[PDB]
């Protein structure tokens, strides 16, 4: 991919991690939670070879 | 007494009864989203009072 920084918007909201005992076990229990978004926000910003690739 | 003849005899004596009983348990339970504590407008502070309100 082939593009200028502003081409594309990226925003992290939330990024948390957690520690609890399990309720069925004699374990810690560690959860971690991340909440983000992002859009190419100009799309002729954005220039993509082999673009079905997978 | 002057009815009787004038005769008298114990009766025995009695009580009444209530029951109070400690039976109604009543009880609120709910989630604060940690996604949607950040993504509101606002203090969700106000849930609780309204629950203590409700009780």
């Amino acid at each position: 991919v082939a593009f200028h920084p502003s081409a594309a918007a990226y925003v992290s909201q939330i990024d948390t991690v957690e520690a609890l005992r399990d309720q069925d076990s004699f374990s810690d229990r560690i959860r971690a939670l991340h909440v983000y978004g992002g859009k190419v926000v100009r799309p002729t910003g954005v220039v993509v070879f082999n673009k079905t690739g997978s | 007494y002057k009815a009787a003849g004038r005769q008298t005899s114990a009766d025995a004596i009695s009580d009444t009864g209530v029951d109070l009983l400690i039976d109604q348990e009543k009880s609120i339970d709910f989630l604060v989203d940690d996604i949607d504590r950040v993504q509101v407008a606002g203090s969700l502070e106000a849930y609780t009072r309204a629950g203590a309100t409700a009780l």
